[PDB]
């Protein structure tokens, strides 16, 4: 009848161990069946894993979840998490005395974060190719633990922290793109409204 | 030393549109399914309280069993079942006295198609009171069996026999039964 | 307990 | 009335040997009274009983994840329907009302379940092994059983061991 | 596999959609999902062999379909805005509940009150930073999407006339420009990272490619502006020595 999983967006660096809650209330079906879904990026919903006989445990890609009867839940674990497994993860159950009616959760977005071994985080001026007068600013390379706040003001657009793979340098950095149309808008100012590193370089130009 | 056998039989039959579903145990229905209603019919009432069934998975096999007959139907290039005329067997729940509560039961056996009329007839009569009749059973020859009753008070001056008519018997098939 | 039917499978055409 | 008739039928059956020990499954189709094709769990796949059942047979096991599903119907359909009617099927004891009654030219058991009964005459003290005719096992169809053991031929008892009871049933005449 | 189209779908209030759906694992049993704006997931119909089996008291605007066991199809009588949604196709070999189900790609369906709402993305991309490139060796490309509705668009870069995957990051979800309003328009970045010596080769071409989604031909349209219908709209930049 209903099924309750961890809420919003879950952040995780790479190696932690992950868990995500998923409870069911055991009201008019006395017997389900428990799946994980898993919806990677630009992909399609398909079965992680699922457990169709109270008491055992399924797992898949390292992830793991134990139909406990007693406690009515089935939890997602996993000991060391991959970026690779960024994705949206849902909880669902059928009753087993009917036809098949998945009721899911409400998803748990999963964002696993790379450790920046090297950072060397900056704020750079970008100019449109073909107008000179439009420009955005790009703070990039920062460490992972750093949080970017999305913009309080309607007229100055912060987007989320992006991660960014040149797979022939094996090179991984972060970044995220502020810009404005406010004429007292600069680089200099444009993440204020966030905590970033003391060592932040900003280039006079 | 628990040996049993769980059986979930369906048959659905053209052109007379009608299918069943049921449960049996060891010879014995656990329940039914009617088609009508789209309710789960449990042999015995105490059965109701101590499990369950949805009934609509039973129509939704039913609706498949169809549509596979008319391809299978195909593929025989439409060859018919060939008749199957009954046994009849009468007999009574338990020893017979005077006056004393007992009902007749009339036992249709190893036929096929499952389509038969049933009567009861008391002194050449029918009889419609209190009656019931059980659904179409399987048989491990794949024929069918039927079980129908009739409750009474046995008397000398009443007479009783079961009338079952079927598309195997030339003329309809009459079993007696009466006091000593 | 509830009893579970085993679904009737679609024959092939 | 003249017109022909076509049946199909379907039968899933479980087959139980010393409880949910050890279990078959079998998914049979039928049409008329011909099977033509089948599941069973002792060969894993589906397999044409006739040449009726050959694209059937081809088409399901070919079909995903059929395979992996009918080889678990042992444990998701046979064992779970065995201990959802356990309480009222297997453990299901009445036992029987004997009566013993003469006739001109007999005991009487009836109304018994399960269908699992012994019943011996004795004649007296010493039970009598010639003269003994036996109706059978008869299947009243509403969960009972009934059985008519007759003696032509001093104490008569007729002795009645039936799984209901943990002592023989002994009635005189 | 399951197959579903369209991938996406802007209409007006009151219009019909039609919604098609197969699948190729010879299963059973076909359903419908909608996947609503808060991203929560109910199913809508179940299919076994052509016969309706499930209706999750669906309002009779939804006239699902199937002539064949391998093709489910969902028209929607005249839309609401609530339809607004992603409509999930699904199969599993029959209606048992311990089956797996198969997923389609989904159908992104975007009713809206009114048409005009309607808006193409601009397309501009900036050249990286002398900064950057001096001080890491390494140079960023940022394009830019803005003023798109709905958020029915697909980023992608493009090098010397190849799509390019490394070094790309796209925002996974666009902005509101203007949050207050529930018919704002949106935008979206997207970075291309490359080594300085490839952005300093002049010889090397660099394109942001955005496909957006919105009418058809179809569609009538009597506004001044260009009929927003699907289109690719496009920035590019070539490699600069200085
Ligand atoms: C099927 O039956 C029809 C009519 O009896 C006959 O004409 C036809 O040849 C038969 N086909 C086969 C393959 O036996
Ligand atoms: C049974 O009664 C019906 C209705 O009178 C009749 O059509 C049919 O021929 C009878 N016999 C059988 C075997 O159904
Ligand atoms: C029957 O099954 C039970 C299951 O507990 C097992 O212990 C026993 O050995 C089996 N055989 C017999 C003869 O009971
Ligand atoms: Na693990």
């Amino acid at each position: 009848d209903s099924v309750t999983q961890t809420e919003g967006q879950v952040t995780v660096s790479e190696s932690k161990s992950l868990i995500i809650n998923c409870t069911y209330s055991a009201t008019s079906i006395a017997y389900p069946n428990l799946f994980w879904y898993v919806r990677y990026p630009g992909e399609g919903l398909q079965l992680l894993l699922k457990v169709i006989t109270a008491g055992q445990k399924g797992s898949s890609r390292g992830f793991e979840a134990t139909y406990n009867k007693e406690t009515t839940s089935f939890h997602l674990q996993k000991a060391s998490v991959q970026e690779s497994d960024s994705a949206v993860y849902y909880c669902a159950l059928s009753d087993s005395s009917s036809f098949s009616k998945l009721v899911f959760g409400q998803g748990t977005s999963l964002s696993v974060v790379p450790n920046i071994q090297n950072p060397d985080p900056a704020v750079y001026q970008l100019r449109d190719s073909k107008s000179s007068d439009k420009s955005v600013c790009l703070f990039t390379d920062f460490d992972s633990q750093t949080n970017v706040s999305q913009s309080k003001d309607s007229d100055v657009y912060i987007t989320d922290k992006c991660v960014l793979d040149m797979r022939s340098m094996d090179f991984k950095s972060n970044s995220a793109v502020a810009w404005s149309n406010k004429s007292d808008f600069a680089c200099a100012n444009a993440f204020n409204n966030s905590i970033i590193p003391e060592d932040t370089f900003f280039p006079s130009p | 030393k628990e040996e049993h056998v769980i059986i979930q039989a369906e048959f659905y039959l053209n052109p007379d549109q009608s299918g069943e579903f049921m449960f049996d145990f060891d010879g014995d229905e656990i329940f039914h399914v009617d088609m009508a209603k789209k309710e789960t019919v449990w042999r015995l009432e105490e059965f109701g309280r101590f499990a369950s069934f949805e009934a609509q998975g039973a129509l939704a096999n039913i609706a498949v069993d169809k549509a596979n007959l008319e391809i299978m139907t195909k593929r025989s290039n439409y060859t018919p079942i060939t008749n199957v005329p009954p046994e009849v067997t009468v007999l009574t729940n338990s020893p017979v006295e005077l006056r004393e509560p007992n009902v007749l039961i009339c036992f249709i056996d190893k036929f096929t198609p499952p389509v038969v009329n049933v009567t009861w007839l008391r002194n050449g009569k029918p009889v419609t009171t209190g009656v019931s009749e059980t659904v179409f059973l399987p048989r491990e020859d794949h024929l069918f069996r039927k079980f129908h009753y009739l409750p009474f008070l046995p008397s000398t001056e009443d007479v009783y026999d079961c009338r079952v008519e079927h598309w195997g018997l030339d003329e309809p098939l009459l079993k007696h039964w009466e006091f000593d | 307990g509830g009893y579970r039917a085993r679904p009737a499978k679609a024959a092939a055409t | 009335d003249t017109r022909p008739r076509f049946l199909e039928q379907v039968k899933h059956e479980c087959h139980f040997f010393n409880g949910t020990e050890r279990v078959r499954f079998l998914d049979r189709y039928f049409y008329h009274q011909e099977e033509y094709v089948r599941f069973d769990s002792d060969v894993g796949e589906y397999r044409a009983v006739t040449e009726l059942g050959r694209p059937d047979a081809e088409y399901w096991n070919s079909q995903k994840d059929l395979l992996e599903q009918k080889r678990a119907a042992v444990d998701t359909y046979c064992r779970h329907n065995y201990g959802v009617g356990e309480s009222f099927t297997v453990q299901r004891r009445v036992y029987p009302e004997v009566t013993v009654y003469p006739a001109k030219t007999v005991c009487s058991v009836n109304g018994f379940y399960p269908g699992s009964i012994e019943v011996r005459w004795f004649r007296n003290g010493q039970e009598e092994k010639t003269g003994v005719v036996s109706t059978g096992l008869i299947q009243n169809g509403d969960w009972t059983f009934q059985t008519l053991v007759m003696l032509e031929t001093e104490v008569y008892t007729c002795q009645v061991e039936h799984p209901s009871l943990t002592s023989p049933l002994t009635v005189e005449w | 596999a399951v197959f579903q189209t369209p991938n996406y779908h802007v209409t007006q209030v009151g219009n019909e959609v039609s919604f098609n759906c197969k699948q190729t694992l010879g299963h059973d049993t076909m359903y419908w999902y909608k996947q609503d704006s808060k991203k929560l997931l109910k199913i809508m119909f179940s299919y076994n062999n052509k016969q309706l089996i499930v209706n999750e008291t669906v309002p009779r605007r939804f006239s699902p379909q199937s002539s064949d066991k391998a093709h489910l199809n969902l028209r929607i009588k005249s839309v609401e805005p609530e339809d607004s949604a992603v409509y999930l196709c699904a199969s599993s070999l029959d209606w048992a509940s311990q089956n797996t189900l198969y997923f389609g790609a989904g159908t992104r369906l975007s009713v809206l009150e009114d048409l005009n709402k309607v808006f193409p993305p601009e397309v501009a991309v900036f050249e990286p930073s002398e900064a950057e490139i001096s001080h890491t060796q390494k140079a960023t490309l940022v394009c830019l999407a803005t003023g798109f509705f709905p958020d029915h668009v697909e980023l992608s870069w493009w090098v010397n006339g190849k799509e390019v995957h490394s070094g790309v990051c796209t925002d996974p979800q666009p902005l509101k420009e203007q949050p207050a309003l529930n018919d704002s328009r949106y935008a979206l970045s997207s970075r291309l990272r490359v080594s300085a010596t490839f952005w300093q080769n002049p010889r090397n071409h660099f394109r942001c490619q955005v496909q957006f989604y919105g009418l058809s031909e179809n569609d009538e349209w009597t506004q001044d502006r260009a009929k927003p219908v699907t289109q690719i709209v496009s920035a590019e930049a070539w490699g600069r020595a200085d």
